[PDB]
């Protein structure tokens, strides 16, 4: 039993009670550490920099989700307060080795981790970085110098700011460099899928937890706080709209059958590549009111492709049951569909209290924050691995600059798409009209199987 | 085989729409919600002494995926068109949600309900009379709910099941 100073002098000395810290029945799966359910900010900071053992999971979780219950400037103050330990012989030499030195090292680990993985707090508050550099400068002694130097190297790096050969790029009617002829039917359907998988893979990888924690993509400053997520969602939306537009603007039935068939071939390749974002871009285009109603077009579609579309659609049925099952079964590289994560993070934050009350005292609900960090961690596990596919700068640029809406607002474009659907395939009993062909080039697909070894 | 009602929540984002379904499913006196499990969106209820299962789709958070609304709406028989009583833009947006639902279902008579959600203690900008009037012009019920007290949540959902049953 070790003697710690009075809570009147050192706030983190106060003993544990139901009024300041509570736990879950389970223990850390691989570490045997108890799981904190809720506690006061002091008790959470005490356990972040605990003397008996290091708690990397709790540190990793905390620094991701603390901004709801504590400001960066307030966290720094708390960890500086924790480091500056007063004393309360045998007891005084033991306390120094078993309490002060371990706690001081744990505060420096927090600092190091914060700076390494959440430098945005410092980019957005230069005085926060001022106080952090100052504190680090005051740190002295052997054992600390090693960490103080490593932290100083990270700060300055943050201020400064791998496989075998990939497959051969595929070409169909459009030739390399002839960007003016690039379209859905002229580019090779394998390369449309690959180049879109490459854009969508980079977009997915760029989303950071700072854009998700606190459900900030749904708030008034979402354009400021969640820019990479929003670009990602907008590419996906642009691609769905382009697929719908390609379909309904192809008024000739035989050419429109060629268009739906080519989109299904692209979907097949997205399924091969595990680009589930791309799979849903296609599924969403097909379930849209302008596309879903085109029964004369679907009548002429080969059964192989119908079945391909049926399976892709079924990944979404029953609250994404099969999608979830399929994502767990595959291994990277893949491009997950982000929408599920966004709904689960939102509903976790909105469906659980920020605070629990025990014996009339407010405890920060940390388990709510852990649950969010589990989802942000799940998103990060698929951001590590890249695709072994070559970029084609012209095809890339063609998809980056797609603008099916043009200068029209959503409603105006959405109605244009639907009124086009009604024009090309009128509501029964109206007879099916015939429309002239618009494609000079041949409609036969080259297939989804590569041409060269 | 008991009857299963496939319900869809549609409404503006950023205004606490998720509270409606969360509060429904949350066994009152339990505030430990987990959206990742099956029981989080399914609930066995007894409406007018006829037991049924309610499957609720709430895509709260995916509003930027504007081209996925048709995919999602297409899965439902009934719809709760939700707006916040402190946000006039979320109220003004109902006319288009209804227009899309009608267009997705190829019907002018879709089992549908209008829900006015009191998501916080910010000021009311949408008077009940405006909403009752809007709901009347469309020919659908109007239910007001509280996100804190759980008042009106059962009524909103049970009224929709009745609209489907009486269709
Ligand atoms: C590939 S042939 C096809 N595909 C689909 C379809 C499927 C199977 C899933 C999602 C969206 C759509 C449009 N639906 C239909 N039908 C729509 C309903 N009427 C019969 C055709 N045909």
């Amino acid at each position: 039993q070790m003697r710690l100073p009075s809570a009147d002098v050192y706030r983190f000395a106060e003993p544990d009670s139901e009024e300041n810290i509570i736990f879950e029945e389970n223990m850390q799966p691989k570490a045997g550490i108890p799981i904190i359910k809720a506690g006061t900010v002091i008790k959470l900071i005490e356990r972040l920099t605990y003397h008996m053992y290091a708690d990397p999971n709790f540190v990793r979780t905390f620094l991701t989700t603390y901004r709801s219950f504590c400001k960066p400037q307030e966290l720094l103050s708390l960890i500086i307060e924790r480091f500056e330990i007063p004393e309360p012989s045998a007891e005084l030499k033991r306390f120094r080795k078993e309490y002060i030195q371990p706690v001081q090292l744990r505060v420096l680990n927090v600092c190091r981790h914060w700076v390494e993985h959440h430098f945005y707090d410092f980019e957005r508050d230069a005085y926060l970085l001022q106080r952090m550099e100052e504190f680090i400068g005051t740190v002295r002694g052997k054992a600390m110098k090693k960490w103080v130097e490593s932290i100083t190297k990270i700060i300055q790096r943050k201020k400064i700011a791998f496989q075998s050969s990939p497959p051969t790029v595929e070409w169909h009617i459009s030739r390399p460099g002839h960007i003016e002829t690039f379209d859905l039917l002229t580019l090779h359907p394998i390369e449309i899928a690959r180049q879109l998988t490459l854009l969508e893979s980079d977009l997915y990888r760029a989303v950071q937890p700072s854009e998700l924690v606190g459900s900030v993509w749904t708030k008034e400053d979402k354009e400021i706080n969640s820019p990479n997520l929003l670009k990602m969602i907008r590419h996906t939306t642009n691609l769905t709209l382009w697929f719908e537009k390609c379909i309904v603007e192809t008024e000739n039935l035989e050419e429109r059958v060629a268009v739906v068939s080519r989109i299904i071939e692209i979907l097949q390749v997205f399924q091969e590549l595990n680009n589930f974002n791309g799979v849903l871009e296609v599924v969403s285009a097909m379930n849209s009111s302008p596309v879903y109603r085109l029964d004369h077009t679907f009548e002429q579609i080969p059964s192989r492709q119908k079945k391909i579309l049926e399976e892709a659609h079924e990944l979404s049925e029953d609250h994404y049951k099969k999608y979830l099952a399929k994502l767990r079964s595959i291994n990277p590289p893949c491009v997950p569909f982000f929408g599920i994560y966004l709904t689960n993070i939102l509903k976790t934050e909105e469906g659980n209290p920020e605070v629990l009350k025990r014996h009339g005292k407010e405890l920060i609900n940390f388990s709510k924050r852990r649950k969010v960090a589990e989802i942000t961690g799940e998103i990060q596990q698929y951001q590590n691995q890249p695709y072994c596919l070559r970029v084609e700068s012209d095809i890339k640029r063609f998809f980056e600059n797609l603008n099916p809406m043009g200068n029209s607002m959503e409603k105006e474009f959405t109605d244009y798409l639907f009124n086009k659907s009604l024009e090309i395939e009128p509501r029964n009993p109206k007879p099916l009209p015939r429309f002239p062909k618009k494609y000079s080039y041949p409609l036969k697909s080259p297939g989804v199987r590569p041409s060269n070894p | 085989h008991m009857t299963e009602y496939k319900l869809v929540v549609v409404g503006a984002g950023g205004v606490g729409k998720s509270a409606l379904t969360i509060q429904l499913i949350q066994n009152h006196f339990v505030d430990e919600y987990d959206p990742t499990i099956e029981d989080s969106y399914r609930k066995q209820v007894v409406i007018d002494g006829e037991t049924c299962l309610l499957d609720i789709l709430d895509t709260a958070g995916q509003e930027e995926y504007s081209a996925m609304r048709d995919q999602y709406m297409r899965t439902g028989e009934g719809f709760l068109c939700v707006f916040a009583i402190n946000n006039t833009k979320s109220f003004e947006d109902i006319h288009q949600y209804r227009e899309q639902i009608k267009r997705v279902k190829d019907s002018d008579d879709v089992p549908m309900v209008l829900v006015g959600n009191k998501c916080d203690l910010a000021a009311r900008t949408v008077e009940s009379r405006q909403a009752q009037d809007l709901a009347r012009s469309y020919g659908i019920p109007y239910i007001e709910t509280s996100a804190k007290t759980r008042q009106g949540v059962e009524d909103a959902f049970y009224t929709l099941v009745r609209e489907i049953r009486q269709h």
